């Protein structure tokens, strides 16, 4: 609200937590060309030789 | 074990040889001969670390 | 013996191919043997030699 405007020690804090948060994501997200996207299939294969 | 005595072994009527399984995929790169493998990934995967 | 003598002429023996690999250079055939299949009809089973 317009509470932090009396207080911008608060709202400083609020974006060093934001952007500390930022990076920990960011250095630790897994990185895709696609994410999965397909329905899950399940595969038999039997094999019979000849 | 033949009556004359003369042992009837596998070579005898038959070529034994480390071959393979599998007979049906040839497979070359860039015309020489080799072997290779697919990698299909997982699903909670990170494309570029892995 | 009616028993091992169905088990036998009702089978699905694999016959395999006829020139498949390893196959030896210059080979231009590749087919299917058919050598037996499983009985369809009640006819086909009553023709099934038992001796
Ligand atoms: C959205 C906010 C709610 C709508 C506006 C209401 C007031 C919000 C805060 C505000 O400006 O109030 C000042 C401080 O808050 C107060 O005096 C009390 C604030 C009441 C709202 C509760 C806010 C806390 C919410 C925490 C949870 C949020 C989610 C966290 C993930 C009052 O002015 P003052 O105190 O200087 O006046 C008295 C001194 N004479
Ligand atoms: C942030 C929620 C919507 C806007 C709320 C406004 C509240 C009135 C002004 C502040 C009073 C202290
Ligand atoms: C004032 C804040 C309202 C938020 C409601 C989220 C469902």
């Amino acid at each position: 609200a317009n509470y932090f405007i009396d207080r911008p020690v608060f709202a400083w804090v609020l974006a060093i937590i934001m952007m500390l948060a930022g990076g920990l994501a960011i250095m630790n997200l897994p990185v895709a060309q696609y994410p999965q996207i397909a329905p899950p299939t399940i595969t038999v294969s039997a094999t019979y030789p000849g | 074990v033949q009556q004359d005595g003369s042992q009837v072994l596998l070579r005898d009527v038959a070529r034994v040889e480390l071959g393979a399984e599998d007979y049906s995929t040839v497979a070359r790169y860039n015309g020489k001969p080799a072997a290779g493998i697919a990698i299909k990934l997982a699903a909670g995967a990170n494309a570029l670390d892995t | 013996d009616v028993i091992s003598q169905i088990k036998v002429q009702n089978n699905q023996i694999s016959g395999g191919q006829l020139g498949g690999m390893p196959q030896a250079a210059d080979q231009q055939l590749n087919a299917s043997i058919i050598v037996q299949t499983r009985l369809q009809t009640p006819e086909e089973f009553g023709k099934i030699l038992l001796k």
